[PDB]
């Protein structure tokens, strides 16, 4: 058995059972067995009609004194003496365990002493009136209870398959519809938050710059420039537009440009990073201190350690004086 | 000697399926900004957050580049001023907590916030407070700087009664009335708490919705297999066919 | 797992590895019974509740009165504290 | 592990007879895993050095973060109702006079919950959470140097609050693991029933007791989502939303409504030392009720008197928390605690025979 | 689980035969238990909205905290050496021929480690972070979306920090979880021995085994105690303590030394998804090496000239890696690749007969 525990003990409070039964002391006692009453053909009592006329039942609802919650019950743990009162058989109290064997209760006058200890075998003891109480149950269901044969359909019926299965996948259409909305929705969290989509998306008011002037807009960590281009710096572009190819990283002008006017560019050196000075260079353009880059006024570099032209950003004309990057 | 409790005010988003009145908050905008903006601030509150929710993307830049923003640094490390822009918070009046109390007798005026669903009543409380501003009890007199509100712990607030009937001018045309303003900024400041409780409650009517049609459904499929268990007949000496 | 005597096996067949819980709850049963069913795709399978409906609801609500007087006992209390507050506060603030 | 899923759940065999009430254990388990789901992804997006602000960030930026922040939150909730009304049901069955070790099992994740729960408040870093942690933290002051280790500073700062937040990530994790051996415990000490005795009439799990168990849960669901978008019950106290202000207390400093039994406990009893242990004698002195028992039988399917004296005790002393600390209410607060230990000697004392 | 313990250590037989390089398995789960632990009380201290200056208050402030700074970040490199060592152990002694599975389990725990161990590099917050994760992400450029939602903005920022901290505190829990499927797969299916066949000559593993282990884990430790105090070996490149300045590139983006094998191959193909694929192809390719054979045997204990090359391939990859981007290396380094494909189909291929 897996670890237990029994309260097999000797209290210092409550008496044994063999000192004091709380059961109903009146059994009676046969020779074998096979001569006690059969429960099944005993008559039980007269049944009743009101549950006031029931009969009265023989446990004391006081058995049990002092502190503590009420309980009800006919047995106990407690270890017995190795002396135990003799029980009174003859009134009909029960003998069975330590007073039968720590006991001459079962010795009789003058039968032979196998005779007399059988008769106390605990088999032969059945509470009085053991065969007119016991229920004797011919089913789990009784009379007047529902049960299959009133439930059972008629057999002229339809098939009652397709609406259970419509009903049990119904509930797995709408939990898989609830499973999809709530993957949906986490991995949606992930996005960019509400703060950062704002963030990376500035507008560049062209209201107010002069031709030739070049300001810087910090846009997702990164400098752009924006330059408004004077003719003089358009035509410029123009004429090494037909030198392409003699160029570290042939492009056009056009190519880099959306209107001649508006130069957009991100303002890093292709070389490490370097921001590039306008205005600066022997091309009139953007010149990066740091190694020497000179690039040209469309952003193509021209002299230096630098390999690639500057990039330029994603960006359209919301209008003829409005940019939005991004 | 808990404050006393705010009244049940008949809110329209307090139904189940009812959202946020924008006309009132939008007049509600207008009492924060030129009432209770003087001494409160509302950190936590962008002025992208009222764009296509409140008032229309043109309209809240105008609002943001009415106040001006100290940004920085620039090129020679210098600090500078630039009108606001949609990402910019509302402004705030004092530049600290002690700038705040010096200007308010040592009183410092709470951030507005979360101040919607700060205490206990909610937003009744704040449209309590505004109108709880009776004349003292008798037998109670209070120090110059402190008012009698009913609603405010204590009873004494160092907040001057805020609203006055005809303070500011709805766009609307609605009349300005003390109780009428109440209501807006109410309004407003619930808004601001919880920008997303339209959309908290929309998804939520449809959840609470489609969880009915689901219940019906484990409820046939449990009826169904139980029913081969609870009519079950057990018997021992007896046969019924 | 149930008594010795109860989860003892007849069969010699061993244990599956997938119904060990399920022979643990074996029981020994003493004279035999006729168990009878029917699919529930071919009976009612809402009308037992209607049917019980009444009967469930009776003997629920006799047996919840057994706590009839302990609750009006601990609503008795309840009612004199919330009472003998109110008495406390006035007379040691109200003038 | 499928074999071992294969004897646990589709040829796990249990009574018949069983009510709803059975089925309050399901949904602890289903509970409890998406408080562990939404808490993992609540951190992806959660700011340590101020709670104030992430809670902030977390309801206005994040798409459907709001949905997390609540969840999270009401879903807390949830998890000591469910909790709590299993451990009434236990009571009211008296499943713990044979089945012991399920019912120690449950009281080490009952113990573990408590501290899971009140550090997890403290994360939200308002006004109650700082004063709130301050009270309770002071009670071991008489230990010397024990609270400067626990706050890592002379008052409570975001060194606490990195330090409890790891406690925070973990031990609900660890919570897990002891589901398994209360699980273990439950599959072979077979379960109680509504009728004392063992009786033979069970059926398997997947196919009969799964499907009223989703029932359940279904029910409990569609009662929480309208908790979860409308808050039609006050469960979280708005004070939290305060900003912390070290020199001024709040109006009141009392922690979520599932703490309330264990706070009145401490402002009535004088001492302050007296009130934390006889809040240990709580939550200890359950753990022995049929210790000392002597007969053959389990107390069930009496009148259950002292049981519901039990549990309105619980309910009273939770309203006393909220009241404020009159004289009168203190008075009445010590007459519950003197009629709970009468209650408690009840439970514990065997009968001696006429 | 305590006669689970005692028949997978104290009655666990094992060949008497084995060599030291059967304790490195063993030396792994116990450098990586040790990898968790600090990792955890780290975090009772690290600032995660800026993990640069989160280290400085570590090393300085905390008591003893720049053992735990320098045990995690050396740790890191014990854990890839022997982790390396193990798999070079492997491919020595043939053990995947008939061990697959137990070769599919430790696969598995190396993906998982290869990602642990990035993010964290990252979480130091310094030059070589920023650009590192930077370079690795624009690999995927060419899946639409995916960068943006991965990143969590149109850069790196806290906001992907906090996402990878999470990755980076729960994959090693799982890593963990995957140790008990290797281990299981170990004691069930037998170990190899330093000989091809099966032999009767095993003995228990608590009394002799663990002895030995012991032996081989603490004359590692000696050489791992000099390294933690004296930083003997430059495990660590300098340019991670520089601050992050995203306009500016360091002078060089590399990676920890265990990632310089496939830093390399990608420096080095000139399509950068090619450079991808062929890094997705050293890995995935030895788990078939045995696949296409006909033959009796596992082609073990003979010359292993194969296998020497390929040990010397990834040193002089790793080797490449270093260098900066000159032509001359590049060619050479494309003709170890070209090579190393070779070695390989030497391995798949079968033999026809004469
Ligand atoms: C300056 C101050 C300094 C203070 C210094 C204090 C130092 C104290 C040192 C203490 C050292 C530790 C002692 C631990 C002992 C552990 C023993 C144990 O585990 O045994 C298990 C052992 C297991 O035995 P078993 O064989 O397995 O089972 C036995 C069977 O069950 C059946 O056995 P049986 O049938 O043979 O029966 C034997 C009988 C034997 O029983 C006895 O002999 C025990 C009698 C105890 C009586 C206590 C009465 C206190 C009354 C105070 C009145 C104050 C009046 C003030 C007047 C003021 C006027 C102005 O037992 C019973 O009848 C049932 C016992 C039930 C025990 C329940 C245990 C509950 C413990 C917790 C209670 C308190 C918590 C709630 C309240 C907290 C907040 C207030 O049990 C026993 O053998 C029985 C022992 C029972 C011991 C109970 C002792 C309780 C003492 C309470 C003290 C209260 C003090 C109040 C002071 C107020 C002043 C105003
Ligand atoms: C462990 C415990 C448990 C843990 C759980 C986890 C917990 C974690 C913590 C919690 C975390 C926080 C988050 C919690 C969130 C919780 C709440 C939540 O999830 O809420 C979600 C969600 C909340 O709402 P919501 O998400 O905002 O709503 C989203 C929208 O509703 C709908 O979404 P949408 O608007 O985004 O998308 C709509 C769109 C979505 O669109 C689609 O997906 C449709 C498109 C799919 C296309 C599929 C194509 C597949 C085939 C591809 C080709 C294969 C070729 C293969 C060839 C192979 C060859 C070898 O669909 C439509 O627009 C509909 C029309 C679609 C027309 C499709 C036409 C297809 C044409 C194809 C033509 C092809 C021809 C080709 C020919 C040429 C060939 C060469 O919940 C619900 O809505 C609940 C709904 C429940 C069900 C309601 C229905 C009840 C029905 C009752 C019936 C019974 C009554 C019967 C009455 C009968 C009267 C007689
Ligand atoms: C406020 C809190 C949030 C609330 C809203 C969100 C809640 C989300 C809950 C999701 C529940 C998903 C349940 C889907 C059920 C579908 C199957 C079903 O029951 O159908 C009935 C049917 C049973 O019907 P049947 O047995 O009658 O089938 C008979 C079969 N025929 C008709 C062919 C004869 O089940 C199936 O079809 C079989 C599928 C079994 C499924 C077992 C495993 C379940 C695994 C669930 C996946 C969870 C993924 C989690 C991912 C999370 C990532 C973040
Ligand atoms: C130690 O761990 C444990 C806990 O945590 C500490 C528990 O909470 C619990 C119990 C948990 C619960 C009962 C669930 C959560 C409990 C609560 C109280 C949260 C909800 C809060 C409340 C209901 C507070 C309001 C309380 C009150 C108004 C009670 C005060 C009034 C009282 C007592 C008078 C009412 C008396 C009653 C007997 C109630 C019913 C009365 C009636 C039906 C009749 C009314 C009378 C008439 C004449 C009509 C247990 C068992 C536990 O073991
Ligand atoms: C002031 O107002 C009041 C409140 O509001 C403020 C209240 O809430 C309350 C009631 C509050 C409570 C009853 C709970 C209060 C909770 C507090 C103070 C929590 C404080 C934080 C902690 C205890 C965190 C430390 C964590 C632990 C000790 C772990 C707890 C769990 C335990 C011990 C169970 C078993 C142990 C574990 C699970 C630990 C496992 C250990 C490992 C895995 C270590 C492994 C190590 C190796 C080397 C292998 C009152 C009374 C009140 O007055
Ligand atoms: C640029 O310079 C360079 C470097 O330095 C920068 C390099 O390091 C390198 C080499 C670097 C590498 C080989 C590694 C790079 C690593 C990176 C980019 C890691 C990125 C972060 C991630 C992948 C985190 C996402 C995490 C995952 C997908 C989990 C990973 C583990 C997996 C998939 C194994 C099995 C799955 C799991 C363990 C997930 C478990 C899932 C659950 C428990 C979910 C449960 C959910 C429910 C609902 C129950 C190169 C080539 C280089 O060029
Ligand atoms: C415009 C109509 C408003 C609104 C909606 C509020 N105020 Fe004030 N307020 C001021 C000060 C000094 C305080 C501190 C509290 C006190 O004085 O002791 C407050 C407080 C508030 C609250 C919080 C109340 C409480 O519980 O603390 C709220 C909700 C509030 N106010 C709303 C000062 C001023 C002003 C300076 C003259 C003005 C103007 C306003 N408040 C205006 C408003
Ligand atoms: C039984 C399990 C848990 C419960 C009872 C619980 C409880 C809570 C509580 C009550 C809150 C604060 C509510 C509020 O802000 O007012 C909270 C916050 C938080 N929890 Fe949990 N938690 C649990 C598990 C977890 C887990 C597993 C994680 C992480 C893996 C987690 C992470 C967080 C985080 C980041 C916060 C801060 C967000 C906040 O402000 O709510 N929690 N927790
Ligand atoms: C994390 C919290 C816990 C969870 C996950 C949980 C889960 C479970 C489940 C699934 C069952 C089996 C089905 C059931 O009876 O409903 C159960 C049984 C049981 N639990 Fe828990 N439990 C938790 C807390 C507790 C606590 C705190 C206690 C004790 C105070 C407890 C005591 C018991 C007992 C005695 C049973 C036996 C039920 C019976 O015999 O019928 N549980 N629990
Ligand atoms: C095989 C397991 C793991 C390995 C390979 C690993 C690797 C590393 C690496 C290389 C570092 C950065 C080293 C440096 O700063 O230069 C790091 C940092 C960190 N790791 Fe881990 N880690 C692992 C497990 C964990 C776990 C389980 C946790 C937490 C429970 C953790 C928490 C941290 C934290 C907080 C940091 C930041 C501190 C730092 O700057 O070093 N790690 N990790
Ligand atoms: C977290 C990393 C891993 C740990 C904890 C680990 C641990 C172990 C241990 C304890 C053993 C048994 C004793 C030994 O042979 O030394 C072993 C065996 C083995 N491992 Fe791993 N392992 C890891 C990684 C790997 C990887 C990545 C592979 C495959 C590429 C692998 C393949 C094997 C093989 C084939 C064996 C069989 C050894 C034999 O047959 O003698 N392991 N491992
Ligand atoms: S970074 Fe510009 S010249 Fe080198």
């Amino acid at each position: 058995h897996r670890p237990t525990t029994v309260k097999m003990i000797d209290s210092w409070r409550t008496e044994p059972s063999s000192e004091k039964p709380m059961w109903y002391n009146r059994f009676d006692q046969v020779d074998h067995i096979s001569q006690h009453p059969d429960p099944e053909k005993t008559e039980k009592y007269p049944p009743v009609d009101d549950t006031r006329k029931l009969m009265k039942t023989r446990g004391d609802p006081h058995i049990m004194r002092g502190w503590g919650e009420y309980v009800y019950c006919h047995y106990e743990h407690l270890r017995e003496p190795v002396f135990p009162r003799k029980p009174d058989v003859a009134k009909g109290e029960l003998a069975a365990g330590a007073n039968v064997t720590r006991t001459d209760v079962w010795k009789r006058e003058g039968e032979p002493a196998i005779q007399s200890i059988a008769r106390f075998n605990p088999d032969n003891f059945r509470p009085v009136g053991y065969a007119e109480n016991i229920p004797c149950p011919d089913t789990c269901v009784p009379e007047g209870h529902l049960d299959f044969r009133h439930t059972r359909l008629p057999t002229w019926h339809a098939d009652r398959r397709p609406f259970h299965y419509f009903a049990t996948g119904m509930f797995g259409l709408i939990g898989l519809a609830f499973l999809r909305g709530t993957v949906v929705k986490v991995v949606h969290g992930l996005w960019p938050a509400r703060d950062a989509i704002a963030a990376g998306v500035i507008e560049v008011d062209l209201r107010g710059i002069q031709p030739g002037q070049n300001f810087v807009v910090k846009w997702r960590g990164k400098p752009v420039f924006v330059r408004r281009r004077t003719q003089a710096m358009i035509d410029a572009a123009t004429a090494d537009d037909a030198i392409v190819n003699s160029l570290r990283d042939p492009e056009r002008d056009k190519d880099r440009v959306k209107k001649p006017e508006w130069l957009v560019m991100l303002g890093v050196c292709t070389h490490l990073g370097c921001v590039p000075y306008p205005d600066q260079g022997l091309y009139g353009g953007y010149f990066c201190p740091c190694h020497g880059s000179h690039y040209d006024h469309s952003g193509r570099i021209r002299l230096g350690p630098a390999p690639l032209n500057m990039e330029i950003p994603t960006y359209e004309f919301t209008d003829d004086d409005t940019i939005i990057l991004g | 000697k808990d404050p006393p409790s705010p009244p049940d005010w008949p809110f329209w988003f307090k139904a189940f399926s009812h959202c946020h009145d924008i006309p009132s908050c939008r007049r509600g905008y207008e009492v924060y900004r030129q009432v209770c903006a003087t001494c409160h601030a509302a950190r936590f509150v962008c002025f992208r957050h009222m764009v296509n929710t409140i008032y229309p993307e043109n309209r809240v830049k105008q609002l943001a580049a009415s106040f001006d923003y100290e940004d920085g640094p620039n090129d020679r490390g210098e600090m500078f001023t630039r009108p606001g822009n949609l990402l910019d918070p509302f402004p705030s009046p004092y530049p600290n907590e002690e700038a705040a109390r010096f200007a308010n007798q040592g009183a410092s005026p709470p951030d507005l916030s979360q101040q919607a669903a700060a205490h206990h009543g909610g937003c009744d409380y704040i449209m309590s407070l505004l109108t709880g501003y009776r004349d003292p009890p008798a037998g109670v007199s209070l120090r110059s700087g402190l008012y009698y509100n009913t609603y405010f712990p204590g009873g004494a607030i160092s907040m001057p009664p805020p609203l006055n009937d005809g303070a500011i001018e709805y766009e609307d045309g609605t009349p300005a009335v003390a109780s009428q303003m109440a209501k807006d900024v109410s309004q407003f400041l619930t808004w601001a708490q919880d920008p997303q409780h339209d959309e908290r409650k929309l998804i939520g009517l449809k959840m609470s919705t489609a969880a009915l049609v689901w219940l019906f459904s484990i409820s046939v499929w449990n009826r169904h297999v139980w029913t081969m268990i609870k009519t079950r007949r057990i018997d021992f000496t007896k046969t019924v066919y | 797992p149930n008594t010795k005597r109860d989860i003892r096996r007849l069969g010699s067949y061993p244990v599956p590895p997938e119904s060990k819980n399920f022979w643990r709850g074996r029981f020994q049963v003493p004279g035999g019974q006729i168990q009878q069913g029917v699919s529930p795709m071919q009976q009612k399978i809402f009308f037992q509740w209607w049917w019980n409906l009444p009967t469930r609801y009776f003997w629920r609500f006799t047996k919840w009165s057994d706590f009839l007087i302990p609750s009006l006992m601990w609503y008795t209390g309840f009612l004199m504290c919330k009472n003998d507050v109110e008495e406390g506060t006035r007379s040691r603030y109200w003038y | 592990f499928i074999l071992i899923i294969k004897d646990n759940i589709i040829l796990y065999n249990i009574n018949d007879s069983i009510n709803y009430l059975w089925n309050i254990g399901y949904i602890i388990m289903v509970v409890m895993i998406v408080q562990v789901i939404t808490g993992i992804i609540i951190n992806l997006y959660m700011n340590i050095n101020n709670g104030y602000k992430g809670i902030i960030y977390i309801i206005k930026e994040i798409y459907y973060g709001y949905i997390l922040r609540y969840i999270h939150n009401n879903n807390s909730t949830l998890i000591y109702v469910v909790v709590y009304l299993h451990i009434i049901r236990n009571l009211y069955y008296k499943t713990y006079y044979y089945n012991i070790l399920i019912w120690y099992s449950g009281m080490i994740m009952l113990y573990q919950l408590i501290i899971i729960g009140f550090i997890g408040y403290i994360l939200g870093w308002g006004q109650l959470s700082y004063w709130g942690i301050t009270v309770i933290i002071n009670l071991i002051s008489g230990i010397p140097y024990l609270i400067l280790l626990i706050s890592g500073n002379y008052y409570i700062t975001i060194v606490t609050i990195k330090r409890l937040y790891i406690v925070h990530f973990i031990l609900p994790i660890i919570l897990i693991y002891v589901e398994i051996i209360h699980v273990y415990y439950i599959h072979y000490l077979i379960n109680n029933n509504i009728v004392e005795y063992n009786v033979n009439n069970k059926i398997i799990f997947n196919n009969y007791i799964l499907v009223k168990d989703n029932n359940g849960i279904i029910f409990i669901l569609n009662i929480f989502i309208l908790e979860l978008n409308n808050n039609i019950f006050i469960i979280a106290d708005n004070d939290n939303l305060i900003e912390i202000n070290i020199l001024v207390t709040p109006i009141h400093i009392i922690p979520e409504w599932y703490y309330l039994y264990w706070y009145s406990i401490l402002k009535l009893l004088p001492n302050k030392y007296s009130g934390l242990y006889i809040v240990v004698n709580s939550i200890s002195i359950i753990n022995i009720l049929s210790e000392y028992k002597i007969v053959i039988s389990e107390y069930k399917n009496y009148k259950n008197i002292i049981w519901y004296n039990q549990i309105i005790q619980y309910i009273s002393m939770i309203y006393i928390g909220i009241q404020l600390p009159i004289i009168e209410y203190i008075n009445y607060g010590r007459y519950i605690i003197i009629f709970n230990i009468l209650l408690l000697i009840m439970y514990l004392y065997p009968k001696k025979k006429k």
